[PDB]
């Protein structure tokens, strides 16, 4: 659908830029510090989300009504998985870099309140490291993610969802080919990096189920909560732990 | 709306 060195350049062309969170690291970290400075995080990086979702070729033909939809399911994913691959780009796996002024060792991890959360998605970390994904391959992977969880009930048209999503697809398939490996190593690489992207979702899930309990506790915790978030977390969060979405997984 | 706004921007 879109020749692979063209693709390649639009999704480099349209990366967001680096965000930072803002934390003054000169105070003690406590868990309402760090935690609302992950919400507040999270914010900023909405907003560049909704930015490259807009530049992303087929996404606005959809209607607006599935925009709010796939954005509003499928931020959690593609911020952990850019998380994952700062943290191998920036500290060989070793902590979490959500942002440059906000990197998570062991101590900060124990102290979120979400340690073996950190443990979890510094082991999918990890994996860009195991399997030496490319930025070719981060990039297309990445809007793959746009396309991962949708309404158990399907979107206003879902039969053109299901295209583009097959093109995007296409296209991690093509730029892995487009890497030179024989049609065998070729294969069990985009098997790899599919499994990659579906392990994900456990990880998305555990952080939905945790982002809603702050929320719900926000005020006894001292953890503020920015306004999108709040508006998403309370409206769309919900529907996801009531079983109202399916993800759209690859194995 | 705000996610709208910005999706509309
Ligand atoms: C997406 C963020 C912020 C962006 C990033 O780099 C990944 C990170 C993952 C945990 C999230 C956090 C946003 C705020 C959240 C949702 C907290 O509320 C609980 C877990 C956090």
């Amino acid at each position: 659908s879109n020749a692979i060195p063209i693709f390649l350049s639009v999704l480099q062309s349209i990366e967001p830029e680096v965000v930072y969170a803002g934390y003054d690291n000169t105070q003690p970290d406590t868990s309402a510090s760090l935690l609302t400075s992950l919400n507040e995080l999270g914010e900023r990086q909405l907003v560049r989300v909704v930015k490259w979702a807009k530049a992303l070729p087929g996404f606005r033909n959809l209607h607006v009504d599935d925009q709010m939809t796939l954005i509003q399911y499928s931020w959690m994913g593609v911020m952990v998985f850019a998380m994952g691959w700062r943290s191998y780009k920036n500290v060989n796996s070793r902590m979490l870099y959500f942002a440059p002024d906000l990197v998570f060792n062991e101590q900060r991890m124990q102290k979120s309140t979400m340690y073996n959360l950190c443990v979890r998605m510094r082991h999918l970390s990890q994996e860009f490291v195991w399997l030496q994904v490319t930025q070719e391959e981060f990039l297309c992977m990445k809007a793959l993610l746009l396309f991962s969880i949708i309404p158990v009930e399907g979107l206003k048209n879902q039969k053109y969802f299901d295209e583009l999503r097959m093109n995007y697809i296409k296209e991690l398939d093509r730029v892995i080919s487009f890497q030179g490996k024989n049609p065998t190593s070729s294969s069990q690489r985009f098997y790899q990096l599919t499994k990659l992207l579906d392990s994900l979702q456990p990880i998305v899930r555990k952080l939905h189920q945790f982002t809603f309990d702050l929320f719900v506790q926000s005020q006894s915790l001292s953890v503020e909560f920015p306004e999108m978030m709040s508006e998403i977390i309370s409206a769309q969060v919900p529907k996801i732990l009531a079983g109202m979405v399916k993800p759209l997984l690859f194995h | 709306a705000l996610l709208r706004y910005l999706l509309d921007k």
